[PDB]
């Protein structure tokens, strides 16, 4: 090959544990392992220099080692890294042929503005990890992917975030001082534990709403007024009790909208109850019965229509 | 267990000797003599003839220095 | 304020002497100009100021380059909404005399108003209506009891 060619790099990554997510700041943190392999005769070596078959460097980055041996190597970075990265078991080792490899166990925090929480808790997100070569594509290029472990590993007990599928891919992107560099991307598709939210929030809400719905069968409007007033306070108490599962993001989600609508309907129940009490006081009991029948027919229709509207405007 | 291959190399891997299968083909033997001022030796035993998963094959290895009667030692391991 | 985190930091130079610097940064900036009296209807400025550490007779900012969109778009909603921005070069007094160049970028921002309106003001209005409507009753015991209950409801919502 008259034209001197480039060096080919084999790369692999595996995730051990998603250790946290910041929904306000929009970042996540992860624990994992990184592996790189390549071959370069300038790294060649004679065994009688040491009486040994393997030369190695420990607890140093690829950049540092390149500055010691004064030969170019495939240095990299995590593209979205926020602050410093914790590293363990960091090593480079080389054979007399020049076959070389790098290993690292890492814990790192990555920026993620692509997050979108409008549909919360029914939202779905991507956790993507991007590794970029710090050198031009004509020097080094990612060429093969190695599956040295399961890409996403299993752990005992439950997790807050459930991985539905994943993928891994090599691409190429523009570089400072021109040209282009290689990129290796791993992406996890994730969802929440739905049973938690359903059982913890929606069933008790439904029972509270039923309590304010059922009282319209009574014909003693004082009892109805008193029970409505008590149920409104019960609703507020439950809302502030579940306020811990209500993230403060500065914009509305599905759950906040449903809570607001429920509160408004619960207060309108008290207002109608006061009107019906006055009507019964003045001696127009028939109009109060007719209002009772209308409310009993209308309220579940309103809830069902609101649910249909939310489904149409947020999930299709 | 099938007979494995035997060879002798220095600390850098340069080959020095290879094992010979005796006419009663139940053992493999090796021999070498020292010429340099200091010699460091490494003994290789390998049974990677193919990719068969034979399981728990176990062999007996006998080695000796200045002991040409290794075939019938009789005494328990002496020296060092 | 405190240390700055930097990525992809580089300087490169040509045989002519044409040189350039690049940095990707994450930084925390003091801002006492903030004024929250009108909250939640308040409006603020986020200004970023870069100063040359050398006298104006040595180096001076002379041109502005728009290498990207000054404020970039991101998926999903944000707490703070940028209404407009601007970028400007000025000159300011320097220690050991003389003057140095300054480059300022300023973003004008407001809050998401629908969030506060729907979350606070409508339920408050309904609670107030509840205490207003009870004066149509002519049985003053019921009115007293409902007033007493509505006050507790108000306190509960306030702490919620
Ligand atoms: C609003 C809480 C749900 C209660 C169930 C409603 C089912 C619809 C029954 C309509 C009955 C009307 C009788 C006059
Ligand atoms: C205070 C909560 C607002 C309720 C609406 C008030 C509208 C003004 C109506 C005045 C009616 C006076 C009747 C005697
Ligand atoms: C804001 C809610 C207004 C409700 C008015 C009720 C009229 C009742 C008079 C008997
Ligand atoms: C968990 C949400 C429950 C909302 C009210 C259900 C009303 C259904 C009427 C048929
Ligand atoms: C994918 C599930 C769709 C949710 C639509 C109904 C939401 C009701 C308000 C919480
Ligand atoms: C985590 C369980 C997913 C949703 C199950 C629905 C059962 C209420
Ligand atoms: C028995 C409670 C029914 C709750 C239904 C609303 C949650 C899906
Ligand atoms: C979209 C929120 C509306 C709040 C009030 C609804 C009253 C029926
Ligand atoms: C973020 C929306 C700005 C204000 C809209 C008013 C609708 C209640
Ligand atoms: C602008 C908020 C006060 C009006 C609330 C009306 C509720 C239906």
């Amino acid at each position: 090959s008259v034209f001197l060619e480039s060096d080919l790099v084999t790369v692999g990554l595996a995730v051990d544990q998603i250790v946290g997510v910041d929904q306000r700041s929009e970042n996540f943190s992860v624990v994992g392992t990184l592996k790189l392999s390549w071959h370069d005769p300038k790294l060649g070596f004679s065994p009688d220099q040491c009486g040994c078959t393997v030369k190695s460097f420990e607890d140093a980055s690829i950049r540092a080692v390149a500055g010691e041996i004064n030969l170019p190597l495939p240095s990299f970075s995590f593209y979205n890294q926020q602050g410093n990265r914790w590293s363990q078991n960091q090593v480079i080792f080389v054979t007399p042929d020049g076959r070389a490899s790098y290993f690292e166990r890492f814990t790192v925090t990555l920026q993620a503005p692509d997050f979108d929480f409008l549909a919360y808790p029914f939202d779905r997100q991507k956790f993507s990890i991007k590794v970029d070569l710090a050198v031009p594509t004509n020097m080094f290029i990612f060429n093969e992917i190695e599956r040295f472990q399961q890409v996403v590993g299993d752990q005992l007990g439950e997790e807050e975030w459930v991985v539905t599928s994943y993928s891994q891919e090599i691409t190429e992107v523009p570089f400072e001082r021109g040209s282009t560099n290689s990129r290796f991307t791993t992406t996890l598709l994730v969802k929440r534990n739905l049973e938690y939210y359903i059982l913890r929030i929606f069933v008790p809400l439904f029972l509270i709403i039923s309590v304010s719905w059922v009282i319209f069968f009574l014909k003693d409007y004082g009892r109805q007024l008193e029970v409505a007033s008590g149920n409104l306070l019960v609703f507020v108490a439950f809302n502030f009790t579940i306020s811990g599962d209500l993230p403060r993001l500065g914009y509305l989600t599905v759950l906040d909208r449903f809570m607001i609508v429920s509160f408004c309907l619960t207060a309108i129940v008290v207002l109608i109850s006061v009107c019906q009490k006055r009507l019964g006081a003045v001696g127009k009991q028939a109009v109060a019965a007719q209002i009772d029948t209308w409310v009993l027919v209308i309220y579940p229709l309103v809830y069902s229509l609101y649910i249909i509207w939310v489904y149409l405007r947020f999930f299709t | 267990a099938p007979l494995p291959r035997l060879r002798l190399t220095d600390s850098g891997g340069k080959p020095l000797a290879f094992g010979l299968i005796d006419q009663p083909g139940e053992s493999v033997e090796l021999n070498y003599t020292c010429d340099q001022d200091i010699c460091e030796l490494v003994v290789h035993v390998d049974g990677t003839d193919g990719q068969k998963d034979s399981g728990e094959a176990v062999y007996r290895l006998l080695v000796g220095i200045n002991a040409p009667n290794l075939r019938e030692s009789g005494q328990t391991p002496v020296g060092s």
